[PDB]
RNA sequence: AGGCUUGUAGCUCAGGUGGUUAGAGCGCACCCCUGAUAAGGGUGAGGUCGGUGGUUCAAGUCCACUCAGGCCU
């Protein structure tokens, strides 16, 4: 098997996914989407509304893209690093799958 | 002359509205939450129990565990204590105090998994629970149960057929288990002989599942605001070979016509209610489907979700 | 072929359930929780719409004005919307913000009044709205208005009697504003001529109104928590000529019983419709009670009454 | 005059055998956070690939000639 190196785009999914995960997949971001699925509020300090499912739908677009980039290369820092985006959306679909039903 | 035994046979037999003001009068409006506990749900959680109890696996000293944070839960602790059995829900610690002190007041044992892993900690401890004494505990499994798709060809199936007199040339029905598209579609196509019907389901569309099972692709499913469908898979009650169209409602929509149906209709309908009315708006806008009587399942009530964003202020 | 035309046709054909593990088991619970807007007040507050368009008052052009907060200005809000009307209900200033998103939702105009005068200023602001435009606004008046007992004598009396298949010997019900113990009692009674019938009214034992008349004293009234009856004076739609009993319900005996009735029976019960079955429980401690086919009205659902004292666990 | 070489988003630049159209860093707009600033994160906008022709199934990439800069001359 023929090793490859990474283009500049490559090299930035790789970074992307790993300050995406560590700043977005928190477990109070999981939570807050939950209660946002079914109405109940998280109000913000003073006046106005988190919305959490806007920024999922963020982060489900973002590991979705950069995990395709990543999908059919050879590098093993980018077999690898497609590991961390596959098992991040694994997470995700795991909490929100048959909820409310 | 007809005294019920208990509350879990007195399910069904819910009115068909014509709805006078959103659309020509064409939609016909089953409304599902003059039921038991007011939801579809209350006939799948009377023949689940009717099942397991016809084919011996739920004697007395059988306990029943379902995985559940909807309207099944609800659905499950009347016929339990209708009936007379014990019940345990899993669920996150997401859920609100008041709907907890619904199911408890009701007689249900409700173990409460950690929130982070949402609905797969809760589906993963039930089966810890039934792997304890598996002779002791049932697991009913909703989503897989061939009793959820077979109350519908025996009840909602023929309650449309014969208050449209075998009219009915649209179905709307919204999926999140596919129960009711499934048994309404095998009584009219499969046992009446209508293969005309036009089965429309309905997805939100940040989670378009159906749509990408229909056409072939990967799986992409997210969050939603659409309570009660939009599964995020393809469960095994859904047949898709029956399904004929699939319309997709962003989440603003669903909320504009469930409070359309309410201060227009009288109709108190949650958000899935409302999805799915705004499909028949939607289909109607095309000018084929101007002569056809429309159907659409109306599943829950709005005073239900009371304290969320369907009531602004 | 039956499509109702609008959600106010579908009130009605209500249940008749027996409850196995309340009583020896001949108890009769008519669930009136399934009508539209999910209580006893859809029945009237539909047929006081419909009789309001035949007495020709309620044209295109006129307005319902009730002063009333509870589950009949519910019934009110959505016959209005599913007929075409307009509805203002004037009520207190001290109301839960839930129920008033109920009513909003609805397209009802509320109207608040000061809460330091609480149901009695409810009251007289609207008949300060009907004396500002005679010809516009219109009053219904639940508590003296002949289609509150009329609609019980057309549908409630008759699914009591062709359920039990002529059965009933004792009505259990509560009175708030009479109707559905005088209607239902009109047609058993007056129409199939069953004078053996036990009419019974349940009342407060705080606010014990109806057990003062029938005993020639003065009525006194008092607060409770068993929301639903006790109106704290005797209305012009119940005649006491048809109560053959009272029973008093204490406050912590209805919400004992109604949390008896959802966990052991799976039926979702108010304040109100424990009241009523325990009533029916101390009526069974005589022996001549024991053999006679119980029959018992529950007006509410305990989702309704979710942030209450009927609710007083985690 | 010859032999070469630079030209790709507002700036500096990668672009592997001719295959996602075309990508990164800084900067612009929005969002999380920092009482606030910096630091740090995410999403989006921005492209006659110097110009014109040829070839190929397909050209930013391969050729032919020009346009502007640097090298010995
Ligand atoms: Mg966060
Ligand atoms: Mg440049």
């Amino acid at each position: 098997k023929t090793v490859d190196k990474l283009n500049q785009k490559q090299e930035s999914a790789i970074k992307k996914i790993d300050n995406t995960i560590k700043n977005a997949l928190k477990d109070h971001d999981i939570i807050g989407t939950l209660k946002d699925m079914d109405g109940k509020p998280v109000p913000k300090e003073n006046g106005g509304y988190w919305d959490a499912m806007q920024e999922m739908q963020n982060t489900l677009r973002g590991l979705r893209n950069h995990a395709d980039t990543l999908k059919n290369v050879n590098n093993p820092e980018a077999q690898a690093a497609y590991g961390r985006a596959t098992d991040a959306i694994n997470k995700i679909e795991s909490a929100l799958k048959g909820y409310g039903i | 002359s007809k005294i019920f035994e208990d509350n879990s046979l007195t399910i069904g037999h819910t009115p068909l509205v014509r709805l006078n003001r959103i659309g020509n009068g064409r939609i016909l409006a089953k409304v599902e939450s003059r039921n038991p506990s007011f939801s579809v749900k209350c006939r799948i959680g009377a023949n689940m129990i009717w099942d397991a109890e016809k084919r011996g696996v739920l004697k007395p000293g059988v306990e029943l565990v379902e995985p559940t944070s909807g309207n099944t839960g609800i659905a499950l602790a009347y016929v339990a204590a209708a009936r007379g059995y014990k019940l345990t829900l899993t669920m996150p610690e997401t859920m609100s105090i008041e709907r907890r002190k619904l199911l408890k007041a009701l007689g249900a044992n409700l173990v409460l998994t950690e929130g982070a892993k949402g609905m797969k900690g809760a589906i993963q401890k039930a089966e810890e629970i039934v792997a304890s004494n598996p002779e002791k505990y049932l697991l009913l499994q909703q989503f897989s149960n061939p009793a959820n798709p077979e109350i519908h060809e025996k009840t909602t199936g023929p309650e449309i057929w014969e208050d449209t007199d075998g009219q009915v040339d649209v179905f709307i029905a919204g999926v999140g288990t596919g129960g009711t598209l499934t048994g309404v579609s095998r009584y009219i196509k499969g046992t009446k002989g209508k293969t005309d019907l036009i089965s429309v389901a309905v997805e939100p569309t940040d989670s378009p599942v159906i749509a990408q099972a229909l056409a072939g692709e990967e799986i992409k499913p997210g969050p939603h605001k659409i309570q009660g469908i939009g599964a995020g898979f393809i469960p095994a009650n859904l047949d898709l070979k029956l399904v004929d169209k699939v319309i997709g409602i962003t989440n603003e929509e669903a909320i504009s016509t469930a409070r359309r149906l309410m201060e227009e209709e009288g109709i108190l309908a949650g958000i899935s209610s409302g999805a799915a009315v705004a499909a028949a708006l939607k289909l109607q806008e095309d000018e084929s489907f101007t002569n056809k009587n429309i159907v659409v399942i109306l599943p829950s009530s709005g005073e239900r979700y009371l304290s969320t964003a369907l009531f602004a202020d």
